[PDB]
């Protein structure tokens, strides 16, 4: 790998500066050869690796809306016939955004969960599991679809397990999985009454934690709460 | 879209 | 090239779509490809190359600026010694963007001036010429920083010459051609007089020509001339 | 930084 000759101090030192200039492509090579040092990863740089892919892939997405609705347009009555053009470029954006589905993939599989034993570090990569298999959801088509969901149901359900029995309600993890996990059961599961009954729930359990919370930890937990109570606003 | 961390 | 398989009217498709989906470095891509295919540029087909370059380029140049800065104040009183890798990581950008800027000035020099004889077509693409030494400029620290700063003078005084005897004074070619002359002269010639001068006598010459004009080539003309006016305030 | 086109 391109990465294999720096130092792991200077790739994370070098994707804190990429996050700073928003060079997320760069951030995320960083961090992809420090996990490939094979060492576990602190909070600090568990965050650092997800905020670079989350970015680069958030990108990837917003484009293939983009593109995937300029091509459901294409192919409604009365549309003019224009070639094969934008289902080709929409292909090429979900080839590389599946590229990069399966890059966070494997990284997790080799060998970020199986090291961590920890629960905040064990949920959080299985929540970031979750996530890119629905990120390969969103696009799928074919004879996999079903077991790619499965893939992602299955991470987030291990996570949430953990995540119940080992962590407070207000943990700022707890939350962003169960946020998550509730956008996967409305947008991919097609389960939107799960969804609205895990975000209340999370919602309802952390309220009822607070009180237990310094100033810090309480900003933290609301700003995710409010994430909550956003969604079931869109949703009801 | 909704919200997601 | 990895675009010579590709229809010319299929890579000018993609590019538009490119741009819709803010996916600046395939737009540039496909118009580097469509370039390549050596006919000449139509109006809309130069506005796509540029566009498409100057977001590129103005990513590149944004992160150099916050990671010089960040170099800049390593190197101050106090400042803890860091290591190598603000200035490596900085270098990387910047060897990315004379990357760009190499690319641009080769399709212009690989033949599309010297293929342009009609004078909003050569004088857009002088400008053009112009602009990428004044990218290479801002960042030129060695032997060959004079004669860089000389490319980027000589390519846009052409441009002035030939847009002051061909082309109507709020021609929109020929006033943002003199806005950015006007900012080279300010930024890169160490010659603010000359940028106020120009800027000055550019939106005055303007006015003066607005009366001839219709409704929407009006709009297009007084956009940049405020444009020259905003320059003007921030340097007086 | 000034406005360029
Ligand atoms: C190592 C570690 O503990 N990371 C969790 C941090 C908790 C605080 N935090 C956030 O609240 C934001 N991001 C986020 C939350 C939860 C998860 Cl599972 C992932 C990411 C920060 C950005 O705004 C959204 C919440 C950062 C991560
Ligand atoms: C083929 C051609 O004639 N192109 C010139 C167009 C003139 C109108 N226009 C603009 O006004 C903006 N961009 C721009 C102006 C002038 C030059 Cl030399 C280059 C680009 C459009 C975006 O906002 C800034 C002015 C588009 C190009
Ligand atoms: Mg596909
Ligand atoms: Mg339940
Ligand atoms: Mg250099
Ligand atoms: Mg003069």
């Amino acid at each position: 790998g391109a990465m294999g000759s720096m130092e792991r101090a200077s790739l994370i030192q070098k994707a804190k500066l990429a996050e700073q200039a928003e060079r997320y492509e760069d951030m995320a090579a960083f961090m992809k050869g420090a996990v490939e040092k094979g060492e576990e990863l602190s909070c600090e740089e568990r965050n650092l690796l997800s905020v670079a892919y989350k970015n680069v892939v958030g990108g990837q997405r917003a484009a293939w809306r983009v593109l995937s609705s300029i091509e459901q347009k294409s192919n409604e009555e009365g549309s003019e016939e224009k070639g094969p053009e934008v289902r080709e470029y929409r292909e090429k954006v979900e080839t590389e955004l599946q590229g990069v589905c399966d890059t966070v993939l494997g990284l997790l599989d080799s060998h970020l969960i199986k090291e961590a034993g920890d629960a905040e570090s064990r949920v959080f990569y299985l929540k970031m599991k979750g996530d890119y298999y629905r990120y390969l959801a969103e696009v799928a088509t074919g004879d996999d679809k079903k077991r790619i969901i499965d893939s992602a149901r299955s991470a987030y359900q291990e996570a949430m397990d953990i995540s119940k029995k080992e962590m407070p309600p207000t943990n700022p993890i707890r939350l962003g999985l169960a946020l998550n996990f509730s956008v996967f059961h409305y947008e991919i599961a097609n389960s939107p009454e799960e969804a609205i009954s895990l975000a209340k729930t999370t919602f309802d359990e952390a309220m009822a934690d607070l009180h237990t919370l310094s100033e810090d930890s309480y900003k933290d937990s609301t700003l995710i709460m409010q994430l909550l109570r956003d969604n079931l606003t869109l949703w009801t | 879209f909704p919200a997601t961390v």
